[PDB]
């Protein structure tokens, strides 16, 4: 019930405007109290599949192959963590030998646990397949909390879908959401900015555009372009 | 210890354990043994494929099947060689085991016998093939009526009438003197300066609560006096060492045994005991205890089989390293080899983990279950060939003491090891490598019994070889009794029973 | 950002073995941690002093960045710092990326994401 009820109030907001509402659902054990204690926060739109997704069969009837992503949620509150990342494993696994082209999202509970993803042939994270580790990005959050108190809380309102509510108040409520209502997105950068040193245009991209520039990708012709954090006038 | 349960009448009993550490260890000797001994007793339906691809092969041999026939007088004195070749030849059956009395106790079921011993007139020969009339053929044979035998439907029912412990006390097993488990026990280090190469390694998930696996079963087969001391392949253990503990002591008589303790899953301890160029590896569980998760017990086992074939070494990647692993749910093998999913509803022997014979189903005892209802003395047959021996006077001494005696070396003792041993032959540089290219299996079969009095079994044929294309995958399958006019490419192993020098 | 690096090669190389394993300084291993620390400075005492009160927080993230190569994240104002009332209280609040012409006082921390030296 809490991991759907945080997940839909995110998903479908209404603050997205150009998106569509999708979710399928798929459980094992069956939506017994969800139906009363919360429905799908829908009732015309988002079913619910009482089939597994470990079985063929129940997987062709959500019909998978057609299907943009697989979400994979844990229980955070499970007794041990290592079986429930397994499971989750196990799924990705059954996910990928269905339908090898599919991107997947999943929760780990432990961050050791990832390692065993990038053993299955076609997990092809460059593609978009990501695994999400709640215990890695947890107490990263909490560090950085250290280092730069407040920050856990800036870094949700980054990518949280959050209402904005004027405040006629000058209290710091009306300061605080002021910040709220601000997100992250992602754009390829002009070719009027080829050649020339990060903090000119990030100085450019916000005295004009009244835009923020966090980050960018450097190719180096040996690997992946790294996300590099804010990069000097050096490169 | 039952005075009305007599096994001779028939009362035998099937040791799940017993039987399922023993194909996994006759697998390590032969790859893909248990997949090929399943698919004898099993009834699994004929389904013809059109296309040339490796399942119709795999399928050509599942239809063929283990049955027992009395051997016909004609037979009587000749050499258990030219009896099989003219059984194989001209009746189309391979004959494998036959009884021999000896007057003193119970005819034991010899493999593969030589030309030193005829064959007399009371012998049950066990054959194998795809349909039952013909094994009944062999019955009633006739020399003079079936001299000339241009088909097999010819014959029908008329016709023309020092004090050095080496061995164990019945010398059936190799045998040690009893070591502590700090002997044999080691860490990271030792392993890695460690020249261990062509050995056998066992990955174990268990607990102090599990329940225990009984390695002495995995151990024995693998050692049976049949092979020659340096040719004993080395048994490297990794699990926790609690476990090992609780069952070292049934262990420990046993030469050539070593312990790593560490996590399967551990990429180190797995490189340290350099499984790149391991004999075999193997992949147990003990955690069938759990209620939760009906179909989730075989989890770690397929997540440390894709740590294996994800790996990678500095003179390559790990998925030629050959593994076998326990699964106790079929509907788990596709997980294993993630390179061609036909389908995900597919049978459990038509699935290729399970044909490449990487994968293990304790399921598959539930049909030999059934196979010793319909056969009696299937069951005796699989025992002695898979365990390596084990008769019952040496399971009435080891039930003595569970234990084993190192016993003397006597005439009587070093003859008892004659037997034949399970084992693949390649003919890229064997004696019948002008065979390999171009010959027919039967005369292959022919020319090895003829000459080495070794029974040609069937082909481990490489997946990837009807294609042209050069493809790399070093996966095969097995092919269980090809016919006389099947032709093999020189790039396939040949199962053989070897004898003994 | 958060995990300070962690990059799949290294990711990798923990994998293989479950741990750390200490290297040697090489240029290469030198030149590696040059990436942004995030930190908080304080306008009390700072060089931005003089634009501690009644500056524009623009005005402030330009200098920043065109000196110290420094971007100036957003404020960690005060929670009464409005209010005109002497309140004790040491609680503040985070503002995400205030506007150009957003106005901070001098007792105002700022995130930003240092260099390396």
């Amino acid at each position: 019930l809490e991991s759907v009820s945080n997940f839909l109030k995110d998903f479908l907001h209404k603050d997205r405007d150009d998106v569509n509402v999708e979710i399928v659902f798929l459980h094992n054990i069956s939506p017994n109290l969800e139906l009363e204690a919360l429905f799908k926060r829908h009732f015309t739109q988002v079913e619910f599949y009482q089939g597994s997704v470990l079985n063929p069969h129940d997987l062709a009837r959500v019909k998978i192959e057609s299907a943009d992503a697989c979400l994979i949620l844990a229980n955070k509150y499970c007794a041990d963590p290592d079986a429930e990342d397994a499971s989750n494993i196990m799924r990705v696994i059954s996910i990928k030998n269905y339908h090898p082209k599919i991107r997947i999202i999943t929760q780990m509970l432990q961050y050791h646990n990832k390692a065993h993803l990038l053993n299955i042939p076609s997990w092809n994270w460059k593609e978009g397949d990501d695994a999400i580790c709640l215990a890695e990005l947890k107490l990263g959050f909490i560090a950085q909390s250290c280092l730069a108190q407040g920050l856990s809380t800036m870094l949700a309102n980054l990518f949280s879908m959050r209402s904005f509510i004027k405040i006629e108040e000058d209290t710091w409520q009306k300061y605080y959401l002021e910040g709220v209502s601000n997100e992250m997105y992602t754009e390829y950068l002009s070719s009027a900015f080829v050649g020339l040193s990060f903090p000119t245009v990030c100085e450019l991209c916000f005295v004009k555009l009244k835009l923020l520039m966090i980050a960018i990708e450097y190719k180096s012709a040996n690997r992946e372009s790294r996300i590099l954090i804010n990069p000097g006038n050096h490169l | 210890n039952i005075p009305s349960w007599n096994w001779k009448e028939g009362d035998d009993a099937i040791c799940l354990a017993e039987l399922k550490l023993g194909f996994i260890a006759q697998s390590c000797l032969a790859q893909g043994l248990s997949t090929m001994l399943a698919n004898l007793f099993s009834m699994r339906s004929f389904i013809k494929i059109e296309e040339d691809t490796w399942q119709k092969y795999y399928l050509e041999g599942v239809s063929n099947e283990m049955y027992t026939e009395y051997l016909s007088s004609a037979f009587v004195g000749l050499s258990f060689p030219t009896v099989c070749e003219l059984c194989f030849v001209k009746l189309k059956l391979l004959m494998i085991a036959i009884e021999y009395k000896s007057a003193n106790r119970e005819s034991r079921i010899l493999i593969n016998p030589g030309n030193h011993l005829k064959i007399q007139e009371g012998t049950l020969g066990f054959f194998i093939a795809s349909d039952a009339k013909e094994v009944k053929r062999a019955f009633f044979y006739c020399k003079a009526c079936h001299d000339d035998i241009t088909d097999p439907k010819r014959i029908k029912k008329c016709g023309c009438k020092s004090n050095v412990k080496k061995y164990d006390s019945t010398g059936m097993f190799h045998w040690c003197a009893p070591k502590e488990i700090e002997k044999v026990i080691l860490t990271r280090s030792e392993a890695a300066m460690t020249v261990l190469s062509g050995h056998v390694v066992v990955c174990i998930f268990g607990d102090v609560s599990s329940a225990l696996i009984g390695l002495r079963n995995l151990v024995m087969p693998l050692r049976a006096s049949n092979f020659h001391y340096h040719e004993l392949k080395h048994i490297v253990f990794v699990g926790s060492i609690e476990y090992l503990k609780r069952e070292w002591e049934t262990l420990h008589n046993f030469p050539k045994v070593s312990i790593l303790p560490g996590t399967p899953l551990s990429r180190a301890d797995l490189r340290a005991v350099n499984i790149n160029l391991c004999d075999m590896c193997v992949i147990l569980s003990a955690n069938q205890n759990n209620i939760d998760d009906t179909s989730l017990q075989d989890k770690e086992c397929i997540l440390a089989s894709l740590n294996i074939k994800s790996m990678q070494f500095d003179d390559t990647t790990g998925v030629n390293i050959p593994i076998i692993t326990e699964l106790v749910n079929d509907t788990n093998v596709q997980f294993l080899d993630q390179d061609d999913d036909d389908d995900p509803d597919t049978e459990l022997y038509l699935t290729q983990p399970f044909a490449c014979g990487t994968a293990f189903a304790v399921s598959v005892l539930d049909s030999l279950m059934s196979a010793t209802y319909f056969n009696d003395n299937i069951l005796t047959l699989i025992r002695t060939l898979v365990t390596g021996g084990a008769t019952p006077e040496l399971e009435a001494l080891i039930a003595e003491e569970n234990a084993l005696r190192g016993g003397y070396s006597t005439p009587q003792t070093l003859a008892n090891r004659d037997r034949c041993r399970v084992a693949q032959l390649a003919l890229l540089d064997g004696p019948f490598a002008d065979l390999g290219d171009g010959g027919c299996y039967g005369d292959l079969f022919c020319k090895a019994l003829k000459t080495y009095n070794m029974l040609c079994f069937g082909i481990y044929r490489l997946r990837d070889a009807h294609l042209s294309t050069p493809s790399q995958c070093t996966k095969r399958y097995v092919i269980t009794n090809p016919p006389y006019e099947f032709e093999l490419v020189p790039t396939d192993l040949i199962f053989c029973l070897m004898q003994f020098d």
